[PDB]
């Protein structure tokens, strides 16, 4: 079941994580001003 | 040859069987398995032959 | 907390038994559960092998997977009739989708420079309009980042408010004169009609979102 | 490949249970040659 | 203020159009099951599958549709 | 709905963030490789 | 409203117990004779080239 | 009647349904039908002259409806019987090796036969 | 009220247009039986319960437009 | 009630346009059967019990919006 | 109350545009069962550029839906 | 003043209309491209690009009419 | 005044249904392009400028739509 | 005012009797290519024919469009 076989997912899927951060912190921001509505 | 017939005949599964039991006696499984996940596929060829692609398209 | 919260860990619990309990002793032979699991790997192994067919529709094999299984599984937790808040919590399905637009628009700009941009160049044309024929790929390039998103969205929701509504309806009618008591049942077969049809299209847009979105990475790999 | 020969090679393939007589058999496989000619000289007689 | 309720109810009436392209999207894909079956009628198993896909798809839009006609209407 | 509706929409996304990159790195290494050992372990014993 | 609609919901598993879960149990069956096959029959295999 | 002649051995010279597979899918004829002319594709056949029916295996051939109504079918061999489960193992083996060794039609006919043939 | 309630005579008016789409619908899956049981002859045993469900599909969506309108009038 | 009166005789209009579509069907089914006759003239006797319930299945979905006319109208 | 009644009515307008993507839905999924009728094989090319022609089809009324809720709302 | 403003959102619901066009537009294409290569088999390498440019120009003109209706709607 | 005002908001809105009959229109000559070729295998060197031609017009249709739109609102 | 706002909104109503001969333009091309196609060498014949049909969906939507003008000015 778990027993791993490396994955090369930290740079491969760099470009995907990048996106993922952007928004996160971005809804941040969106969280605090839809708080203020 | 006689010795040979036994040691499968101790050893025949059919229900089950851990894939870790045959990891333990060849770890080529998991030689195989490392290197499919890098090369990227997961397609092995015969695979396809005789348990086929699973599927209606 | 949010019902959101709650039912992402639902998901979680879910998937673990699919790869463990369902499992026994590691069949060479496979459990009856087991099965689906098989025939789904295989469908999506021929699909992102179709799509990119790289040395790498294996490395986004797990990423088209884990987008499969998300939205395959929260289409079927959302439909308890109690339950409400996975796809239906909107923000985090349109979200999702941008975001995976995003890292193949990064990816394409990485791995094709600043002539990115020559995916969106069609093709040759008429001289006085190439420029133009640039802008209104890239337009439909980032069409693909929101029609991917919404259509789950809108589909999901969409289901479990029409029932209800009936459902209330159905009330109502068991609740007037006593011609629509008799009767009172034929409404309950409508519901049950749209509880299997919800069911079904959510199914397949956990399929479609996998297949789309295979598409759209192999406009950003494969320029043009 | 003709229409016609198209259809030969099926009618060939219908031979390949076997049940087939021998004219069927002689329908679906003889030797024999087409002998070109020339506006003069013959291009030989290879394989019909 | 009564022009507003008056509007709510007019605009769930306006909504419920979009229904009938969906009703003769669904007929399309029938007729084309159809018409195909009748061409080869062992692609039948394997086309079952697409014809009942074709209808749902297409029904989507106008259910989605008539979401809306009940946000009006009933909303 | 209160449950739908909150302005948590950053609390809900985290949760939902951290659910999306735990089980692609959980699938990746683990569980994808281990349906490709049922596979290989079939395919071995298919060979002998 | 709801009450409803959790009837529904009761007769929805209940068609898919009738027609779907049998369906899915021979689908599942189908499958897993299959697979049993295949395996034996290569540990059969070598053993009669053992005998060979 | 129904022309169903064939070279080495004619067989019949329009009868109540007839069963064909054509270059327009597949084809059932009652009574009249507009004077067609259709290329026979190798073929599994019914003819039904009254309710019984003989069943031919087909090697491509044409079928004409004539505008005087008779149904023309000429092929070069039409029993269904008598084409056939070893022949479809022996059309499976051909089929592929026909492939490697003008050569794509004689392929994709040992194709089209061994599906036909499957049939029966 | 006055107004919500012509709203409402009038709306019923306005739903009552989604119809035309299931009579068009209706007629594109026999025309399509008709056509295929022409080519075949004998098809129609296997087909004819396919029309009938293409019809009953297509026609539901019709009869939504009609639930609006009395949803609309009594509702 | 000026309002109410108008609202009868506006929507009575309105409902009217639902069995245009209909009217388009029934040909539909007709435009068939000619051309599936004349591919098998035969057909006829089987095809016709057919044709008559595509015609009055296609047929309902305009008499309903006649209806709606006539309960404004009529009741 | 005039305004009120406005956004109603501009989010009942926006919802027929959905309409246009399910008959183009429809249209790609007959064309899918045609063509694999004709061919009998046609289906492993065909059927991607299916779901595909179903997204793109959906998508133009899909933005119409958005508008609509944009609408009704606002 | 009110009518104004009733207008802006009126007037962006109106424009909406126009999207419809495009969802049918590149279901023709797509149609087209599967009938096309169902019947030759092996067009589909000219005829795949030439189908994606008949898409391109369909669906911007959804898009011209997303844009629109966005400027009342906002604006 | 604000009637005006707000008769060139809803006239904008009005002007954007005009595209739709080009949308359609362009897939229709891409249609025929696709089928011709097709059938061919190589017509499109001949038919690809008539392509063209035909094109221009069908989407100019919908352009013209469009300017008007632009007219209205932005005066 | 109100026979000017009469005449705005009118504008905007034109647009809609142009899209019928939007879809007929094509129409007649999309014959030519079929023709073409089918035939070859009808094209020199055929290629006048395609442009009459052509021109003239396109007259009937320019009716349209003149009136239009006749509006926005009365």
């Amino acid at each position: 079941m778990l027993k791993r076989f490396p994955t090369p997912i930290l740079k491969v899927y760099w470009p995907f994580f990048v996106a993922g951060a952007a928004v996160y912190y971005g809804m941040s921001k969106a969280a605090d001003l839809s708080s203020n509505t | 040859l006689q010795s040979t017939l036994d040691n499968i005949q101790s050893a025949r599964p059919f229900d089950e069987l851990t894939v870790d039991d045959l990891t333990k006696i060849k770890p080529e499984i998991d030689a195989k398995v490392e290197e499919m996940v890098k090369k990227g596929k997961w397609d092995v060829p015969g695979y396809k032959d005789r348990f086929g692609n699973l599927n209606v398209m | 907390l949010t019902t959101f919260s709650l039912y992402t860990i639902i998901v979680l619990l879910v998937i673990t038994s699919l790869y463990t309990l369902t499992n026994n002793n590691n069949k060479i032979i496979g459990s009856r559960w087991l099965i689906s699991q098989e025939a789904i790997y295989d469908t999506i192994m021929n699909m992102t092998k179709g799509q990119i067919g790289g040395k790498n529709w294996g490395l986004y094999f797990p990423m088209i997977f884990t987008l499969f299984m998300f939205i395959f599984i929260a289409n079927l937790i959302s439909m308890i009739p109690y339950s409400f808040a996975l796809s239906a919590h909107l923000v985090f399905i349109i979200s999702l989708s941008i975001v995976i637009w995003l890292g193949n628009t990064i990816l394409g700009l990485y791995k094709h420079g600043w002539v990115f941009f020559s995916l969106f160049v069609p093709a040759g044309t008429p001289l006085p309009l190439v420029p133009l024929l640039v802008i209104i790929e890239t337009l439909s390039y980032f069409a693909r980042a929101i029609s991917l998103g919404l259509r789950l969205g809108s589909n999901i929701l969409a289901g479990h408010l029409l029932m209800v509504i009936l459902a209330g309806l159905t009330f109502n009618f068991m609740l007037i004169n006593l011609f629509t008591l008799v009767f009172g049942f034929v409404p309950l077969a409508m519901i049950l009609a749209i509880m299997m049809l919800e069911f079904a299209i959510g199914i397949i847009q956990g399929y479609v979102w996998a297949i789309l979105t295979a598409s759209y990475l192999k406009d950003a790999v494969y320029l043009h | 490949i003709s229409y016609a020969a198209y259809l030969n090679v099926a009618a060939q393939a219908i031979r390949s249970t076997e049940l087939q007589t021998a004219s069927v058999l002689n329908r679906s496989q003889t030797d024999a040659f087409y002998t070109q000619y020339k506006n003069a000289s013959e291009p030989t007689p290879i394989t019909k | 203020m009564q022009l507003v309720l008056a509007a709510k109810y007019i605009g769930a009436g306006i909504s419920t159009i979009g229904l009938l392209g969906a009703g003769i999207g669904i007929a399309i894909v029938f007729a084309a099951l159809i018409n195909g079956v009748s061409r080869n009628p062992s692609i039948k198993d394997t086309v079952f599958p697409m014809a009942i896909l074709g209808f749902a798809l297409s029904e989507a839009t106008g259910l989605f549709c008539l979401m809306v006609s009940f946000l009006l209407l009933f909303g | 709905m209160p449950q739908l509706v909150p302005f948590y929409f950053m609390n809900q996304l985290t949760y939902g963030f951290l659910l999306m990159i735990t089980l692609l790195i959980l699938f990746s290494q683990f569980f994808l490789p281990m349906i490709l050992r049922l596979y290989v372990s079939r395919l071995f014993i298919s060979k002998l | 409203d709801e009450s409803i609609l959790l009837l529904t919901f009761l007769g929805f598993t209940g068609l898919v117990a009738k027609y779907l879960a049998p369906a899915y149990k021979d689908f599942a069956d189908a499958r897993m004779k299959k697979v049993s096959d295949v395996l034996n029959a290569s540990r059969n295999k070598h053993v009669e080239a053992v005998k060979d | 009647k129904l022309q169903f002649a064939l070279p080495h051995e004619t067989l019949y010279s329009e009868v109540t349904q007839v069963n064909l597979p054509a270059k327009s899918g597949r084809i059932g004829v009652l009574a009249n039908h507009v004077p067609t002319v259709e290329q026979l594709l190798p073929g599994v056949v019914e003819v039904m002259e009254g309710s019984n029916s003989k069943k031919f295996f087909i090697s491509g051939g044409f079928a004409t409806v004539q505008p005087d109504s008779q149904l023309c079918v000429t092929a070069i061999e039409a029993p269904l019987e008598s084409f056939s489960e070893n022949i479809k193992n022996l059309l499976a083996e051909a089929k592929k090796n026909v492939s490697s060794s003008r050569e794509a039609a004689e392929a994709a006919i040992q194709v089209e036969v061994l599906e036909n043939l499957q049939s029966v």
